[PDB]
């Protein structure tokens, strides 16, 4: 229990097949170690402008080793947008790692 | 006071350029300015009988307070962005302005809320005339000794929440204005038609991003224009209101009007679709053609949900856009 | 002299189907699919 | 402008076309390599971060 | 005082009224003084005789 973090996944940059495969697999993984996943919808712009964090469970993983895009969604924004709250929103989620 | 002089130059009757006289607000007192003005136009006026008559006629509907019973406090002090399109043919020049000051004051109970930004468009040539005495009145409602001028928005706080107001008056006289970089030869004619496009002009050449959460709508005079379908159809098209806009529709009269208006916002969208294209196919000619009603024609995809309606006055708001 | 018609365009009269237009619109239908799923990744329109 | 000079040699020789496939690139499904590496690679970067 | 304070009567999320401002149509608009400035420097004060 002491040892379980919280992980942050989000997408950034244009749009590949290879996103959602890469996501599931990396969630599954932190998930069977107790861990608990955040998806950061829709790039850092999502994260500033709306706080866009969805939980995953090993529920919403399914059918997204075939499917292609981005199901949290995935743009070329940069946390440069604003530090601050990027930070304010790592701080409140209070994430251990991030992919 | 040189709107007075300019009162009885338009034919308007004395009454008007006195109430200008008597008319002041004591500040200092526990009501707030905009009741002050509000209940001195009621009595000056006598605009105790009309208002009466105005409710009764709509089956005893609370005229004095549309806004809030319907809403919560919440849901009233919420709405920033107001839209007033126009001025009812079936009420007094002093009844119609009560009634925006009394919409105002509606809004503004709280000391709880973010800026009100109300825009009153007086469209034909029978109320035009009354925007400076329009203008006056509500400098005096908000107590604009903050920091009246010939253009421009009129900003000071109001009602029972001191709530920061910024009050807009589009007419013909402020159009010309504009038109001729301020020149003092201001005297041309100008159609209502010309003026609804020209507002679009300025909408588009000031910039403004910003969505209409209550539009008021009613029964002005040239209907060939200024018809409360026409305009709630164009507003539809140029995406300029919230997609949670409530559209309030007040006046005594029922005509035609009315129920092609009722038909349309309560219609289902198989039936609005074919509103639409049956008006164009009916009333588009190649001389008709280039009128704005062919261009920004309305959608059939936006949905409304009835809200209230008290004989002759309901609230529909926006409750989505199917695509 | 007999005419099968056989256009991707559907433009032949005396036909309401002409031939490859099915493959055509298999393919372009898939290629469509792909570009919207790209805009669905990213509030964004794609002119097709 | 390639494709515009390419129709012009030869005195109009050949018929030359531009064809841009564009954001038709990222595929409609992800290939058994990036399916593959997409599941080494993260399985990686979990086990790094955490 | 109030008037610096958040605002109650709006759409605002605990996050957006601890950020102080939220994003409107895509503008930012503060959740104070409902300006597209969100940086007030009236706000930081030397109060003194």
């Amino acid at each position: 229990e002491s040892s379980r973090l919280n992980i942050a996944i989000i997408h950034v940059g244009a749009p590949t097949s290879a996103l959602n495969p890469a996501t599931r697999v990396a969630t599954l993984n932190s998930l069977a170690k107790g861990h608990r996943v955040f998806a950061i919808r829709n790039g850092f712009a999502g994260l500033i402008r709306h706080g866009a964090v969805r939980e995953l469970n090993w529920i919403d993983v399914e059918d997204w080793h075939n499917t292609g895009g981005s199901e949290i969604g995935t743009n070329r924004s940069l946390p440069s947008d604003d530090m601050g709250t990027v930070a304010y929103y790592f701080q409140q989620y209070k994430f251990d790692g991030l992919i | 006071d040189s709107i007075i002089r300019d009162l009885e130059r338009e034919n308007v009757g004395p009454e008007f350029g006195e109430f200008l006289n008597t008319l002041q607000t004591d500040l200092n007192s526990e009501k707030p300015p905009i009741e002050q003005v509000k209940s001195q136009l009621e009595t000056h006026f006598n605009l105790a009988h009309e208002t009466q008559e105005f409710s009764r006629k709509n089956d005893n509907a609370p005229v004095d307070k549309l806004l809030t019973n319907y809403y919560n406090n919440y849901e009233v002090n919420v709405l920033e962005f107001v839209l007033q399109m126009g001025f009812s043919r079936d009420l007094s020049i002093p009844l119609n302005v009560w009634f925006v000051l009394d919409m105002i004051s509606q809004l503004s109970t709280s000391k709880q809320d973010l800026p009100l930004d109300y825009y009153l468009v007086l469209n034909n040539s029978q109320t035009g005339k009354y925007s400076d005495f329009v203008r006056y009145l509500i400098y005096e409602a908000v107590g604009a000794e903050i920091h009246l001028a010939n253009r421009g928005p009129i900003r000071g706080n109001v009602g029972a929440g001191d709530r920061k107001i910024t009050f807009h008056l589009l007419c013909k006289k402020t159009a010309r204005m504009i038109l001729v970089g301020d020149d003092r030869e201001t005297d041309f004619e100008m159609s209502d038609r010309s003026f609804v496009t020209l507002l679009l002009d300025y909408y588009q050449r000031v910039g403004t991003t910003k969505k209409i959460d209550l539009l008021l709508l009613t029964n002005n005079f040239d209907t060939n224009m200024n018809n409360k379908l026409q305009q709630l159809k164009i507003l539809e098209s140029l995406n300029m209101l919230k997609s949670n806009c409530y559209v309030l529709d007040y006046q005594i009269t029922v005509d035609q009007v009315t129920a092609n208006f009722n038909s349309y916002v309560e219609g289902i969208p198989a039936f609005r679709r074919h509103e639409i294209a049956n008006f164009l196919k009916k009333r588009k000619t190649p001389k008709n053609a280039d009128e704005l009603i062919f261009k920004y024609v309305g959608r059939w995809n936006i949905c409304y949900q009835k809200k209230f309606h008290q004989g002759n006055i309901s609230i529909h708001q926006i409750s989505g856009y199917l695509d | 002299l007999v005419l099968i018609p056989a256009t991707i365009s559907n433009n032949v009269p005396g036909t309401e189907y002409s031939l490859g237009s099915d493959t055509c619109l298999n393919s372009f239908m898939e290629y469509c699919d792909v570009i919207k799923q790209s805009a669905a990744a990213t509030n964004r329109v794609f002119v097709v | 402008l390639i494709a515009a000079i390419i129709g012009e040699a030869g005195k109009g020789r050949f018929e030359s076309r531009t064809a841009v496939p564009g954001h038709v690139q990222q595929g409609k499904s992800p290939s058994s390599i990036d399916r593959v590496n997409a599941c080494r690679l993260a399985i990686k970067c979990c086990n790094f971060i955490e | 005082d109030a008037n610096f304070q958040v605002k109650h009567n709006a759409n605002l999320s605990a996050d957006e009224r601890h950020l102080r401002f939220f994003y409107d149509d895509g503008v930012k608009t503060s959740a104070v003084s409902g300006k597209s400035s969100v940086i007030d420097d009236n706000t930081s004060v030397v109060i003194g005789i």
